[PDB]
Formats: structure tokens, sequence, C-alpha cells
């Protein structure tokens, strides 16, 4: 009505995140266009 | 080491089934690299060859 209010800054409350694995172990990335995936594991132990 | 160079070996091999270090537990090599060794290799015994 008759305040006469006046604003200041507004502080954010930023909230910390940082990834530190996908760039630091999954720096590669794979689409899908099949509904599951094969992980294949060769074994070599020649004697 | 001063004069001697130190070095750590690890290597395996893996026999029949499994794995194992190639040296035992606690050995340790007064040895000379300028040491001389021979990789001879013998005639093969192959007619085609």
């Amino acid at each position: 009505m008759y305040t006469t209010a006046q604003l200041l800054a507004a502080n954010e409350q930023k909230f910390k995140f940082d990834p530190l694995f996908l760039r630091l172990f999954f720096r590669e990335s794979y689409p899908f266009t099949t509904e599951k995936v094969y992980l294949s594991q060769i074994p070599g132990l020649v004697n | 080491y001063g004069d001697v160079a130190i070095v750590v070996y690890s290597g395996q091999y893996v026999e029949n089934g499994v794995k194992k270090n190639f040296l035992p537990d606690n050995t340790m090599v007064l040895g000379n690299t300028q040491a001389r060794g021979l990789r001879t290799y013998g005639c093969i015994q192959d007619a085609d060859a």
C-alpha cells in the first residue's frame, strides 16, 4: 500500500556436486538400439 | 643404491592350471649387467624346415 520496499541482492544457495567418475573412469558413452547388452571377458592363461 | 642398481621383479607364469611367480618368496641376487649370456637355439628337427 504505502510501505515502499526496496529489494537487495538474493543469495542463491548453490548445491555442490562434482561427478569425478564419469570424467575419470567413464570417459566413453555408448547409445543403445537393442534392449540389453553383452559383456565379454576373455580369460587368457596359457601354459 | 650408490653403485649397485636395485630392481624388484614380480613376473608370473601359468603352469598347468594355475599361476605362480617366477621367483620364490625371498631371493636376493648379486649380478652384473655387463655379464654376457647366451640365447642359443639348436637346429630345428624338422624335415620340412
